[PDB]
């Protein structure tokens, strides 16, 4: 129903282009480097990773938010 | 060989022991519960090829090369629409990390001695 008040919108979610290839760094030698943080909980052993924010690091589901 | 890969992908499809895609495949490879790994080479891979080779060159990880993404995407059962003959549209899967539980096949043995040779 079109009313004179403005109409809100659902949050469209911004699409990233190959983010997993940004986590693992491959140099010219035989080594693998981890740029962002890892997960220390017992639910997720080594699988999911944390957010790279400007003042904290947010877990995917374990909510282990460590702020600097 | 390729029919052995087709049989093991069909077995993984009917036993649900498979990790398609790239993200949960990397999850499974870093989970260290992996048996075989595949890759379709010579595609549009500016850096995904060197990422996936440095990922699969860790330990106990094998390799099988496919000409294009369209063929192993048909063997994995990714997109099955209008199955009366040829499918409608099948999208290509890059890599497959597979768990094997029903390992009772001659094709499994011949592909295993192909890896070990």
């Amino acid at each position: 129903k079109s009313y004179t008040t403005p109409k809100k919108n659902k949050h469209k979610r911004k699409k990233v282009k190959l983010a997993v290839l940004k986590y693992y760094k491959v140099d010219e030698n035989g080594k693998i480097s981890r740029l962002r943080r890892e997960c220390p909980s017992d639910e997720c052993g080594a699988g999911v990773f944390m957010a790279s924010h400007f003042d904290r690091h947010y877990c995917g589901k374990c909510c282990l938010t460590y702020c600097f | 060989v390729n029919t052995a890969l087709q049989e093991v992908l069909k077995t993984a499809l009917i036993h649900d022991g498979l990790a398609r895609g790239i993200r949960e495949a990397a999850k499974a490879l870093d989970k260290r519960q992996a048996h075989l790994c595949v890759l379709a080479s010579n595609c549009d891979e500016p850096m995904y090829v060197k990422l996936v080779e440095a990922l699969c060159a860790e330990h106990q990880i094998n390799l099988i090369k496919v000409d294009d993404n369209k063929k192993l995407g048909e063997w994995v059962g990714l997109c099955k629409i209008d199955r009366e003959g040829k499918p409608r549209k099948v999208v290509g899967c890059s890599c497959v990390v597979v768990k094997d539980y029903g390992k009772e096949s001659q094709a499994k043995d011949v592909i295993e001695e192909y890896f070990k040779c």
